[PDB]
RNA sequence: AUUAAUAGGGACGGUCGGGGGCAUCAGUAUUCAAUUGUCAGAGGUGAAAUUCUUGGAUUUAUUGAAGACUAACUACUGCGAAAGCAUUUGCCAAGGACGUUUUCAUUAAUCAAGAACGAAAGUUAGGGGAUCGAAGAUGAUCAGAUACCGUCGUAGUCUUAAGACUAGGGAUCGGGUGGUGUUUUUUUA
């Protein structure tokens, strides 16, 4: 696939997520999606309009970068806390959909 | 089978610095001897003492107080082992039945004082 | 790409064999290999090339976490949606004698069942507690406040306080 | 050398605890110093306020210091002088099924004062605060002694707070035997 590739690290929570554009290793710096800066109700950031809106951004970067397939590691809290997301995985997942982004060695970064 | 035998047999096993336990399952497995008390009609330590070959304390007595006396080893190892050091303590409740019952039966003497700090020397 | 597989328990694979005829068959379709291993007794599910959205892979780890929690799968499984959480609280890890587990298991369930899941009605979850884990699916707003009050109910209180205040934030919610 | 509740017991070999004592083996999540996809917003989130705010905060391109504990599998299936116990080793007080005609008949029955751990926010502020009170006073140096050995006030000492059912019908539970196959147990009845 001509090494057109990278990687998003999703660390994503109930109300925030946070993202980051990784290779196999630390490289692609592509860009970070920011979890309330798109928009601060304390409301539209738990809805996946603010999310997919952060997104959309972040895949304009990306493909300013040049990572074409995504490997999916989606991290969520863990431990003490829900130990799931919010609305961003399926935001991020449909952000992904709509960017035409190759879906490959998907995996689950949660603690 | 030849009871006379089988009693010559104990006595000598009971000679050679073993338990009777060991000397009388040893009998039981590899002599097919029946009993002491088989038709022989002599009791273990009866033929035991009749040949001066019994023990100074008793058969459930001399054992069970050297393990009276090990049972403290973890508690002076360690102080903090409550199970081992209690353990120690129903091992003078292993000390269960029957001394003062001796003291009227006439086993072992009244003025015995039986305790555990001499059970180490009674040990061996 | 990777695969989600995990072991399942004795009646699980018994439970999930009479559902795996339209699960695997809208599975396969979404890109998701759920099949039910049993010689090594787990259920797995491959990410394929066949899905037209990313979140298959997610919704599939999310059905496999509820088939693997004995709760019921069809009424589980569907949490593929964006407005559909469905997860599982382990409360096995709060109590430590098993008469005060069998006392707060009778405080978590209630009084003939509805006593205690009244609060969970108001909440909208199908909560399901098996074991050592409790499973309920529904929103996620609703479920978020549902598994607090789990936690709190999981504590060494007594739970009657914690239901009753349940039940008067519910009736407060109608403002 | 009548007694054997085999009233009861060292023993006797096969086989065992997420009982328990160390002995190594994994690290699941945190703290600081690291240090950034040079991101100032992220906890909370009756909407709020409120905790931390551009001292980098999801993070990190992981080093150490530490504790920490067994995730879907999974789960009381069990095992506690006892205040309790969930991967992986080598050692041990001891505990464990059972048979014994082999351990002996002689290993006192309940136990309070005498001893062993000894637990569901060891929280809040005034008051008598007196007998005394660790934390440190200070005497003899003992190559070495807060106690070895006299002399003082503070949390303390104690309250203030979070049917006369007349009858039937199928199903249900608890059994058992006719026959039927394995399980129980294949001597541990």
């Amino acid at each position: 696939n001509s090494q057109v590739f990278g990687v998003a690290r999703i660390y994503a929570s109930f109300n925030d997520t946070f993202v980051h554009v990784t290779d196999l290793s630390g490289k692609e710096t592509i860009a970070r999606v920011t979890g309330g800066m798109k928009v601060k109700a304390d409301r539209d950031e738990s809805s996946p309009y603010a999310a997919m809106l952060a997104a959309q951004d972040v895949a304009a970067k990306c493909k300013e970068v040049g990572i074409t397939a995504v490997h999916v590691k989606i991290r969520a809290t863990g431990g003490t806390r829900t130990k799931t997301p919010g609305p961003g995985g399926q935001a991020a997942l449909r952000a992904l959909a709509r960017s035409g982004l190759r879906i490959g060695r998907i995996e689950d970064v949660t603690p | 089978l030849s009871s006379e035998s089988v009693i010559e047999q104990i006595v000598k096993y009971a000679r050679k610095g073993l338990t009777p336990s060991q000397i009388g399952v040893l009998l039981r497995d590899a002599h097919g001897v029946t009993q002491a008390r088989v038709i022989t009609g002599n009791k273990i330590m009866r033929i035991l003492k009749s040949n001066g070959l019994a023990p100074e304390i008793p058969e459930d007595l001399y054992y069970l107080i050297k393990k009276a006396v090990s049972v403290r080893k973890h508690l002076e190892r360690n102080r903090k082992d409550k199970d081992a050091k209690f353990r120690l303590i129903l091992i003078e409740s292993r000390i269960h039945r029957l001394a003062r019952y001796y003291r009227t039966v006439a086993v072992l003497p009244p003025n015995w004082k039986y305790e555990s700090a001499t059970a180490s020397a009674l040990v061996n | 790409e990777s695969s989600f597989m995990t072991l399942f328990p004795k009646y699980r694979e018994s439970y999930l064999k009479t559902i795996w005829n339209d699960v695997t068959r809208a599975l396969d379709k979404h890109n998701i290999a759920c099949v039910l291993d049993l010689v090594e007794g787990s259920m797995t599910v491959k990410t394929t090339r066949k899905t037209y959205d990313p979140a298959i892979i997610l919704k599939a780890r999310d059905l496999i976490k509820l088939l693997a929690r004995s709760v019921p799968f069809p009424q589980a499984v569907k949490i593929l949606q964006d407005d559909m959480a469905c997860d599982v609280i382990k409360i096995g890890n709060f109590v430590t004698n098993k008469e005060r587990f069998v006392k707060r298991r009778q405080r978590l369930v209630g009084p003939n069942g509805n006593t205690l899941k009244a609060l969970e009605l108001l909440t909208k979850c199908y909560i399901l507690v098996q074991g050592n884990t409790v499973s309920a699916m529904g929103p996620f707003k609703g479920l978020k406040e549902v598994r607090r009050v789990v936690e709190d109910c999981m504590k060494n209180i007594h739970p009657i306080y914690h239901i009753k205040e349940l039940m008067i934030k519910r009736e407060l919610a109608k403002r």
